[PDB]
């Protein structure tokens, strides 16, 4: 046989490979929490032979007979090696696309825009274009802000995207794929067990599918701001056209957040931003992650390591270091679990604590895998473990029994309105651009939107799906989808469409084991040991198991499922019918704010 | 004379686990009550024998055997164990009647850059025998294609090191652990 064989050999990978990714994943915490041009190459050639290694253990596992096993472990763990990966492309052409990509990172960063009235003054996306488009309320300050975005640092992208698609399909169409869009979809493919099976093209339909059940609350949603929208920018909506772009809360449109100061249901309620209190009470970031860490073992699970309370960057550096700011939760291997986030003392970073944490506990959780198999049942596992730890967070019940909001405060059923209105701008509200999004993707690296005609289908797709059209007309040289992070930057994006209903599945089946009895967005399972041993089981299993088995041991379900989220927002849904009885309910596809 | 426990447990320097050493404890009086009044050790697990008769008790000789393990393998030091320091490092009978310590040693036993002095052996044709100890570096042969002495494909050298790091957590930290065996001149 060729089982010993390969079984004698993948522990020659595990011992090998922890130790290189260990020197790599150091690498990397040292660079993002001390930037210096000295770590730069640290954090590249300790990771440039880890990337090495692992093209070698491709090649050589690609010699073991797939099919000639026998013992299920070792199956998953030789198809994840099985993968030919980049190195499939010629010499020269690997390293101009991994030039182009360094290229896109760097003019999406470094990105600066002038302003044509003050010439001296020049902003960032962030803080500087990020902070407009989140607070401005001056239709031709945030149209500024929107256009420059896309015509100085949106049209330098145009170039190299175009250059970007086509090395990126020879990379994977060598690899027996059909394009490169192709290849990310590989990601829900299941090819084992009767029953678990699923296609690279059966996640088109699912996603597609499940996105019809989403329409009858997404176009509510879309005529209540609209509505709303209508009073900060009078003269400028159509009450029946789409939402202009730039008007929806930030850069993008990615999220409808920043829209609740002008679409709140009952403003004249005290708020829920418990952001006041942490300062009056002199909590700083080791309050933050401290009580962060209590309600993990509220339930059961292990407190922090000692090496993450003292290995971790939980305050920006202060009195000396450069930091990469973005929260992020690592798991450098061998027991080291570290979260890198420059904590402020308010309520949203206080959330964001459980969400990373969240992701330690399942990379404590699966330890025990193989060093193959420790890894999220799928892309989206991850993001919804850590979601649905800050839904208990954020939830009234929660907030008084840890002290910061007050025992008598008054949970109306118009307090709750407002906090699932402000949840559907967040949670609801990122649906239709996500999905438009990769499908956008999806079809130019199918190629069925040709070179010449890339931007004009774009937004013919954002008013049809999103129901947002462009301020100002845009041919051909500009580049909005690369416009945002993570189509400049090479990252898949239907993972934050597939993490949102996994993360109302769980919440609905962790809290009938948790025994929750009111609505489902006022469940906190905190002292709940009995969900907690539920949400274990799921956790330990990595990627061992397939994510339809994964996600079944928990759901009950071989699929995702939209039932859970539209449950979480019925009480908004009805009333939103309610509030768009005089509106108009839906869009139309041809008018735009110019014309 | 007492019987000098001292000079391996204070021991400066420990051997690795596929190389571990033993010593023979002869004709003296064993002085068991510093291992017990003091929580110094980490586990402290007795097999065959309690851990408060062997006080008052004698044996025909006492074997210590000292070596160093990750922190997750310390369980494997125990009748019946399957892991790799158990099978191709360390095993101990099915009747073994004695005491197994270990002791926590990151300040000691590992160093900044890593400590890959401690080693341990991954690959061996057939499990340990009870009490065995394998010391040779010869290339281990996976497949059928002769080694001819050099490593390579399906040919893997044997001995792997730790390489124990500071930050690693305390399931990948230096352990350092001593088996006391009993065997039926050392009195308490
Ligand atoms: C279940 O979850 C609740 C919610 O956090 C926890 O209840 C809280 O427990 C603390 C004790 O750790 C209580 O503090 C107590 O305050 C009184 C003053 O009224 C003080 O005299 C006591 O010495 C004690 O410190 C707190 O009142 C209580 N709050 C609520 C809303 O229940 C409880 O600990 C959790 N149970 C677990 C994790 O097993
Ligand atoms: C930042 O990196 C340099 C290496 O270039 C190192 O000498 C320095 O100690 C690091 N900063 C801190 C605070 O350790
Ligand atoms: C809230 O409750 C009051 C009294 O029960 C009722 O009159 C009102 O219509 C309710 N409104 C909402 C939005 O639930
Ligand atoms: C090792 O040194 C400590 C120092 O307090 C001492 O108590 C202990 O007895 C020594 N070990 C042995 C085996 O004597
Ligand atoms: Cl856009
Ligand atoms: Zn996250």
């Amino acid at each position: 046989l060729t089982e010993e064989n390969a079984k004698t050999f993948l522990n020659n990978f595990n011992q090998e490979a922890e130790d290189l990714s260990y020197q790599s994943s150091l690498a990397s915490w040292n660079y993002n929490t001390n930037i210096t041009e000295e770590n730069v190459q640290n954090m590249n050639n300790a990771g440039d032979k880890w990337s090495a290694f692992l093209k070698e253990q491709s090649k050589t596992a690609q010699s073991f007979s797939l099919q000639e096993i026998q013992t299920p472990i070792i199956k998953r763990q030789l198809q994840a090696l099985q993968q030919n990966g980049s190195s499939v492309l010629s010499e020269d052409k690997s390293k101009r696309l991994n030039t182009i990509l360094n290229t896109m990172s760097t003019i999406y960063s470094t990105g600066k825009v002038c302003n044509p009235d003050n010439p001296q003054e020049c902003l960032l996306l962030e803080p500087g274009l990020n902070e407009i488009m989140a607070n401005s309320l001056d239709y031709n300050e945030r149209l500024w802000a929107w256009e420059s975005w896309r015509s100085e640092v949106g049209k330098q992208l145009r170039p190299l995207y175009e250059e970007y698609v086509v090395l990126k399909n020879e990379m994977a169409r060598a690899n027996h794929y059909e394009d490169y869009g192709d290849y990310w979809r590989g990601d829900y493919e299941v090819n084992g067990v009767d029953g678990y099976d699923y296609s690279r093209g059966q996640l088109i339909e699912d996603v597609e599918h499940t996105f019809e059940e989403i329409k009858p609350l997404y176009e509510h949603l879309h005529a209540y701001v609209r509505a709303k929208l209508m009073n900060a920018y009078p003269s400028y909506i159509s009450p029946i056209g789409c939402l202009p772009a730039h008007l929806l809360g930030d850069m993008w449109g990615r999220f409808w957040t920043n829209l609740y100061s002008l679409t709140v249901p009952f403003g004249q309620k005290p708020n829920i931003d418990v952001t006041d209190a942490m300062v009056d009470q002199a909590w700083d970031a080791q309050r933050i992650f401290k009580e962060a860490e209590k309600f993990f073992v509220s339930v059961g699970l292990p407190h922090m390591t000692q090496g993450f309370w003292a290995n971790s960057m939980l305050t920006e550096p202060a009195d000396g270091r450069k930091v990469v700011c973005h929260p992020t939760a690592w798991d450098l291997g061998h027991g080291d679990f570290r979260i890198k986030m420059c904590t402020k003392v308010t309520m949203d970073d206080f959330l964001t604590a459980h969400h990373e944490m969240g992701h330690i506990q399942y990379d404590m959780a699966y330890a025990a895998q193989p060093f193959l198999l420790r890894n999220g049942a799928n892309e989206g596992f991850h993001e919804a473990v850590g979601e649905i730890m800050s839904l208990s967070a954020a939830t009234p019940k929660h907030l008084k029994s840890i002290g910061l909001l007050s025992p008598d405060f008054q949970e109306d059923n118009e307090t709750e309105i407002n906090f699932l209105l402000k949840q559907a701008l967040t949670i609801v509200g990122t649906l239709p651009f996500t999905y438009m999004l990769e499908k956008w993707r999806w079809m130019v690296f199918k190629g069925e939107i040709p070179k010449d005609q890339w931007m004009k289908k774009w937004w013919e797709m954002k008013r049809e799906i999103v129901g947002v059209v462009e301020p100002v007309p845009h041919d051909e040289t500009y580049c909005d989808p690369a416009s945002l992070f993570h189509v400049s930057n090479d990252y898949s994006f239907i993972r934050y469409y597939t993490r949102t209903l996994y993360q109302f599945q769980f919440q609905e089946a962790l809290c009938q084991a948790a025994k929750h009895e009111g609505p489902l967005h006022k469940c906190d399972i905190s002292n709940s040991t009995e969900a907690g041993q539920k949400l274990f089981n799921m956790l330990r299993l990595g990627k061992s198991e397939p994510w339809t088995l994964a996600l079944e041991n928990v759901v009950g379900a071989k699929n995702m499922n939209v039932r859970p989220l539209l449950n979480y927002f019925e009480p908004l849904f009805t009333w939103l019918k309610d509030q768009n009885k005089n509106s108009f309910v839906g869009w139309s596809t041809d008018w735009s704010p110019y014309a | 004379n007492l019987c000098p426990f001292g000079e391996v447990f204070n021991a400066t320097k420990f051997p690795s686990v596929y190389a571990w050493e033993r010593k023979k404890i002869s004709n003296c009086v064993a002085d068991y009550s510093v291992l017990y009044n003091s929580t110094f050790f980490s586990t402290f697990k007795c097999y065959g024998v309690s851990a408060t008769k062997l006080n008052d008790l004698c044996f025909s000789n006492v074997y210590a055997d000292s070596f160093v393990v990750k922190g997750d393998d310390v369980r494997q030091i125990a009748p019946g164990q399957t892991g790799v320091i158990a099978d191709y490092n360390y095993k101990l009978p099915d009747d073994f009647m004695g005491c197994v310590l270990a002791w926590n040693t990151r300040n000691i036993d590992a160093t900044s850059t890593g400590n890959y002095n401690y080693k341990y052996r991954l690959f061996r044709k057939s499990n340990l025998k009870p009490f065995e100890r394998d010391i040779s570096t010869e290339i281990y042969q996976a497949g059928n294609k002769p080694c001819n002495g050099v490593a390579g494909f399906n040919c893997y050298f044997p001995l792997r090191s730790y390489g124990f790091r500071p930050t690693y957590g305390v399931g990948h930290q230096p352990y350092r652990v001593v088996v006391l065996s009993f065997e039926l001149t050392v009195c308490g």
